[PDB]
């Protein structure tokens, strides 16, 4: 069928390396979720035999994500840095996936027009991905803040507190204090919308990697990006709903792990010795 | 612009 004629020509990784090289691709948005960093041994919420699972249980919640809400941390702060105990996600722990230094090379390679997470684990940070480019859309366990009066407090303090049954507290208001990751409720970064209404406007190519569409605004970025640009979605579900089509066909999905596919994506991009340099630099 | 949300 005409309609059904790609924008990529070929829907695959190699037409989709192609399609970067001969049009010359400066203009990628990669946007970045929770399927990125299963590689580096990140704990599912959801997974039955985790530590995170059993706690999650007591407390009796109709959502994991209920632990991220801001109601519940006034309510009971208890519950999240329980959670936050188990995580492990202060910085220097996890390390970056092939994914996350994939990144990294798009950006060393002048192609990187932003790249968007919406994790909260710090690893496109760890890979190098430089503070212009890189937005944390729900921040992470870099530092932390009050949230009543927004003010920083000791991230080193607010670790040592947490992972000893201490909730940390405000030394001004004595409000709760939190890593300054977003919960539901609160406040995006700004440096978020800029992305939203300055980048996703102007990509010449979206690669969404391991991201669920179900947590907003964030899920808004590949519905703002033009109408005719090559989507590649890289997922272990189909998701989306009817916002994607897997008007031109744009839209492209690739199952499987997201590791393999960015190191399969590397090698028909001529990058794949930069690439696995950057993997056994630390692995 | 608006906070995080999620349709439950
Ligand atoms: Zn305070």
């Amino acid at each position: 069928a005409p309609h059904q004629e790609h924008v990529l020509g070929e829907p695959t990784l190699e037409g989709l390396a192609h399609y970067i090289r001969e049009k010359n691709v400066r203009r990628i948005l990669v946007l970045v979720g929770a399927g990125a960093s299963v590689a580096a041994g990140i704990p599912d919420f959801r997974s039955p035999d985790t530590g995170i699972y059993a706690n999650l249980g007591k407390y009796n919640l109709e959502d994991p994500t209920d632990a991220f809400s801001l109601t519940l941390l006034r309510e009971k702060p208890e519950i999240f840095y329980s959670i936050a105990r188990e995580l492990n996600l202060w910085p220097g722990h996890f390390q970056p996936t092939a994914v996350h230094h994939f990144i990294r090379l798009l950006q060393d390679e002048g192609r990187l027009l932003r790249c968007c997470t919406q994790n909260i684990d710090g690893l496109e940070k760890a890979a190098g991905v430089s503070p212009e480019l890189l937005v944390e859309a729900h921040g992470s366990f870099a530092a932390a803040a009050c949230i009543e009066c927004h003010t920083p407090f000791s991230i080193e303090q607010n670790y040592l507190e947490a992972m000893s049954g201490t909730v940390s507290r405000c030394s001004t208001c004595g409000g709760i204090v939190k890593p300054n990751v977003v919960f539901f409720g609160e406040n995006l970064p700004d440096a978020f919308f800029d992305a939203l209404h300055h980048d996703a406007p102007i990509a010449e190519l979206v690669i969404i990697i391991g991201t669920s569409m179900q947590v907003h605004p964030f899920a808004l970025l590949p519905c703002v990006v033009p109408k005719s640009v090559p989507r590649v979605v890289m997922n272990r579900e189909r998701v989306g709903g009817l916002l994607f089509r897997f008007d031109v066909c744009r839209d492209v999905l690739f199952r499987g792990d997201c590791q393999e596919n960015v190191v399969t994506l590397a090698e028909y991009l001529g990058l794949s010795e930069a690439l696995a340099k950057r993997m056994r630099l630390s692995d | 612009r608006h906070k995080k949300l999620m349709f439950k």
